[PDB]
This record gives C-alpha cells, structure tokens and sequence, in this order.
C-alpha cells in the first residue's frame, strides 16, 4: 500500500 | 527479498 | 463533488 | 454466610462454580486484625453420624 | 412526523450497515489480504527453456530437471541427429512428490511437483536403447525447465 | 473516499 | 462469563484439552494457608490464594486473589461508615436523669 | 496498619505465579510439540511404491 | 485510486 | 421512546421485502416459430 | 492479560486456515485432440 | 516487512 | 513509497 | 453521491 | 405540485 | 424528496 | 434526480 | 401527489 | 534466515 | 555437516 | 546449529 | 551470514 | 555420532 498506485 | 504489500510508509 | 475528489486525491498522492 | 467456623472448603472442579467461589471466599483471612473467634466447644460435643 | 426520519435514519444504518464507502473497504482489504495470499515471496524461479545432450557412459552424472510445486515441466528425448525419440514406458519413483503424464504414444512426459522441494528420480524406457534413461527431479530451484531438450547419445528409430 | 491499498485518507470539507 | 468455555459464543479457537474443567477454562482458584499449602477448613488460618495441584494434568492460572468479594464487602462499610458517624453524633451521661 | 501486609500477600502470589511460568509451561508445549513430531515421523517412515506405466 | 461513491461533499 | 424501535422492527421487516423482491431478476423466454 | 488469548487464538483458527490453503496442490490435467 | 529468512526488517519512517 | 522499501531492503542485506 | 448527477 | 419540484431540485443542484 | 446518492434535500413550502 | 411521486407542496 | 393531477 | 539471499 | 535451513547470524 | 551425529554444535556471533 | 556456517562448521570437526 | 562425518 503506497501512494504512488 | 521484499514484500511491498506489506508496505508502510 | 469533483472538488472533494480532487483534494482528495492529491492528498493521497502526497501522503504514501 | 453468617459466622460458621467450621464451614468446609470446596475442593476439586467443584471449586470452579460461583457458589463454591463464595463458599471458599468466605474463608480467607484478611490481615486486619482478624477476629472471627474459633469455637471451644467442638472437641467434647462429639457426632459421629454418616 | 420526526420519528419517521429519526427512525428511518438507523433503519438505512441497520439494514445495510455498511456505508457504500465502507463497502470498498472490504473490498480492497480483501484484494489485499488476498494478493499477499497469493504473493510469492523470494525471487519466483526463473522460467528456462534448455538444452542438455544425455550421456549413458558409466561415471556420467545423469541429467537434472529443476522443477516447482503446481508447474508442469515437459521432457522431450530427441536421438544425436535430433530426431524425436517415442517412448517405450517410465517407471517414477516417488510418485507423490511428483504427478506425471504421458500419452503412450508421443516422446513427451510431462511432470509437475506436487510437493515443493522433495526429489525424486525417474527411468524412461525408450523405443531404440536398451539402456534406459535415467533422470533426477528437484523441485524447489531458482529456476523451472519450463522445457528441457534431452540429446540422447544414440540413434532413434528417426535418423 | 479511499484507496485500494488499506490505509483511509479523505478530504476535510469541500463544496461544489 | 468470559472464563466458562460454554458462553464462547464464537468457535473454540483455543485448546480443546486445556479447559480446567468443563465450567471454567481457567480455575479461579482456592484459599491456601499462610505456609501456601492446602487450607480445607478454616481453623488452619488460610492466608492466600492459588491453583489446585495438577490432578488433570494442567494447571490453570487463577483468576483472583480470592479478596475480591471481602474487599468489596469492606469498601460498603467503608461509605456507611460516614453516614452511621453523622447518626451518631455527653451521650452516655444525660441532665434528663436530673 | 493491614496494607503492607495485603501488598506482601499479593507478593507472595506474584511467587507462586513466577514458579507457575517456571513449571508448567514445559511440559504443556513439551506435550504440543511431542504431538508435532509424532506426525512428523510418521511422514517420513512413510515411502510410497514406485509407478510402471507401459506405453502403447 | 478514487472511488467517488465513497464521497462526500 | 419505544415506539420508534416498534416502528423500527416494522419498517426493517418491510424494507427487507422490498428489496428482497428487487434482487428478483427473472430468467428471459423465447418462442421459435414453427 | 486475557485480550492477548482471544487474538491468538482468533488469528490461529485463521492461520490454520491459511496453511492448508497451502499444502493443497490440485493436480494438472491433461485433454487430448481429437 | 518480512524477509524470507523469517526474520522481521522494517524501515522507520520513509515518504514519497 | 520507495524509500521505506529500499531502507528496509538494505537494512535486511546489511543484517543477516 | 454528489451535486451534479 | 411543480414550484416545489423546481425548488427541490434547484436546493439539490446548490449543495453537492 | 430524495435523490439517488442517498441525501436527503427537501424544499420548505411550495404551492400551485 | 427529481422523484416526483416523493413530492410534497 | 400535487394537485394538478 | 540469511542476510544476503 | 552443517544444515543451515534455520540460519542464525 | 546441528550436525548429522546428533549433537548440537552451534556458532556463537557472526555477522556479514 | 556465512561466517557463522563455517564457524560453527569447524566447531563441530574440531569437537568430535 | 563423530566429528568427521
């Protein structure tokens, strides 16, 4: 889970 | 060797 | 509406 | 659960119910000078009924 | 009239309690949970199509097949002049840790690991030889004979 | 609002 | 209510064997005398509290210090003791008696 | 003037509960981890029979 | 990313 | 205080049948033609 | 102290369910031309 | 995060 | 995003 | 559920 | 009857 | 009056 | 958007 | 229900 | 449970 | 000799 | 660390 | 890492 | 049970 998806 | 799922930022 | 959205998102993407 | 020094402890699984709970919680002595006075009376008053 | 809405509030709340939004809620932890479930962690073997020539003088080592657990690996025997060679019979040896098939007929045999990383050995009765050929399956390697060319050292009955 | 990786992050007010 | 497997409102996901007995998952324990053995009658002076030797092949940890109830008991008296104060408030001596 | 004399019976039971965790704690997973390698044994001494296929 | 059913004003 | 969790037993027991009768979704028919 | 009990045990009824999603490998089939 | 080893590396604290 | 993955990358290369 | 459906 | 539906939907168009 | 989102706006008092 | 038969003067 | 029906 | 694999 | 399955460093 | 006679032979600290 | 493999390696020739 | 096994 990160922010760049 | 890294498992991005268990992701945290 | 979108504006909700779109704050929405970039807070996301700033926010990992 | 009024004074009876010669109440007997639950022992065993029987000890795992509330009512052997309060049974057994009756006896413990708390340190503040306790005193519940044990009877004179139990050695010459003899029944021996089974 | 304000019991209705009062009322009707907690009833779209206890009916279908979960908000819309909470709804892609248990969807993405869900798709999650399961990519992880999914996920294979250490680097996944690397899918390696080879070659290898068969030597059956005494002292050679027999050939090795690397392979992994739910993936099928094909075996193909083709003679020096690389001529398919069919099959005559095989004869597994710990079965369990390894499913095989093979239609009587072709020169493919076609195994998977059923168990990650027990291994096992293998004959194959050909149509030319009298010496069979032997094999040894490892599951478990860094990478899988997605298919391997076995070179065999003599002549099939395809020249 | 949120993500497909887990974690919730939405915007504060905003109207259109 | 939580200790008894048989409230266990969700499945059994713990030992099935470890239960103490079939009323309690962990035994909530016995009074012991001030030496820490056995105290089955109060005139041996019991002073604490403890587990029952291991008869099922376990030992279940107890749940209590077995002062619960006598100290609940204690802090009653402990907010009737102001009130029956104000109550009784020379009084042994009286000019009635003149 | 009972307090510190609760607080000591209290500590007494921390005793009993030190010894606890000291004891019983071995032979509970001796006997978990026994029933693990009981079943691990009985897989290894078992070994299947080898296959013979014959071809057409 | 954005789910807009999951929205709000 | 009560009456809107009787009317909440009533009003539950009613919405589930409507949308219950909504999840309905009948299969289509054909007639071929002699 | 109890609270660590319930979440063990809860998450090993889930783990058991996990490793024999692991150990279950189906076998391959194999369909032939005609 | 877990490695293969079984053993636990997590970075600290680290954004994008 | 890729920082903490990294740092924890080395961190477990750096740890055996 | 927004304003300009 | 009408004026209450242009009311309506004018108060739903205003407020997202 | 309800629209299709879920929110509830309503006009006050209209007449015809 | 407008339910009309949700309508109230 | 409005009453020019 | 290696540091280099 | 060494079986190095569970490696501890 | 254990060997094939049975017995327990095992390094102190190493690290890489 | 491997140090500790062959430590514990020739403690184990070394110790019969 | 020997070291040079």
């Amino acid at each position: 889970p990160f922010g760049a998806d | 060797c890294v498992s991005m799922i268990g992701g945290s930022r | 509406c979108t504006d909700a959205a779109l704050a929405a998102l970039e807070y996301h993407k700033s926010n990992a | 659960l009024s004074d009876n020094p010669q109440r007997q402890s639950v022992s065993g699984p029987l000890s795992s119910t509330v009512y052997g709970f309060v049974n057994n919680s009756m006896m413990v002595q708390l340190p503040g000078q306790p005193g519940i006075k044990p009877l004179t009376f139990a050695n010459l008053i003899n029944f021996k009924v089974d | 009239e304000v019991i209705d809405k009062k009322a009707f509030k907690d009833m779209t709340r206890n009916l279908y309690p979960l908000n819309p939004e909470q709804v892609v809620k248990l969807k993405q932890i869900y798709e999650t949970s399961e990519y992880a479930k999914a996920a294979t962690p250490g680097t996944p073997p690397k899918p390696t199509a080879t070659s290898q020539f068969v030597n059956l003088s005494p002292g050679s080592t027999p050939p090795v097949i690397r392979l992994s657990q739910g993936f099928v690996s094909s075996l193909v025997f083709l003679d020096s002049t690389g001529a398919p060679w069919p099959i005559a019979a095989y004869d597994l040896g710990d079965p369990s840790s390894f499913n095989i098939q093979w239609d009587k007929t072709s020169n493919t045999l076609m195994i998977q690991a059923t168990k990650l990383y027990n291994y096992g050995n293998l004959a194959v009765r050909l149509r030319g030889l009298n010496t069979p050929v032997m094999l040894t399956l490892i599951p478990g390697q860094k990478a899988v004979d997605y298919r391997v060319d076995l070179r065999v050292q003599g002549y099939g009955p395809n020249a | 609002r949120v993500s497909i990786g887990g974690t919730v992050y939405t915007a504060k007010k905003y109207d259109d | 209510v939580n200790n008894d497997p048989a409230f266990s409102t969700t499945t059994s996901t713990g030992n099935s064997k470890n239960d103490f007995s079939a009323i309690a998952k962990q035994q909530f324990g016995v009074p012991y005398k001030s030496s820490g053995e056995v105290c089955t009658e109060y005139q041996q002076v019991c002073q604490t509290w403890g587990s029952v030797p291991s008869s099922t092949g376990s030992t279940t940890g107890v749940l209590f210090n077995g002062t619960e109830f006598l100290g609940a008991i204690n802090d009653y008296n402990g907010i009737m003791m102001p009130t029956l104060n104000l109550i009784r408030q020379s009084k042994e001596f009286d000019k009635k008696s003149r | 003037s009972s307090a510190e004399q609760l607080q000591a019976i209290l500590q007494k039971q921390n005793e009993q509960l030190a010894e606890q965790k000291y004891q019983q704690e071995i032979q509970q997973r001796t006997s978990d981890m026994l029933t693990a390698a009981t079943q691990l044994v009985q897989d290894w001494k078992q070994v299947e029979t080898q296959v013979y296929t014959e071809g057409t």
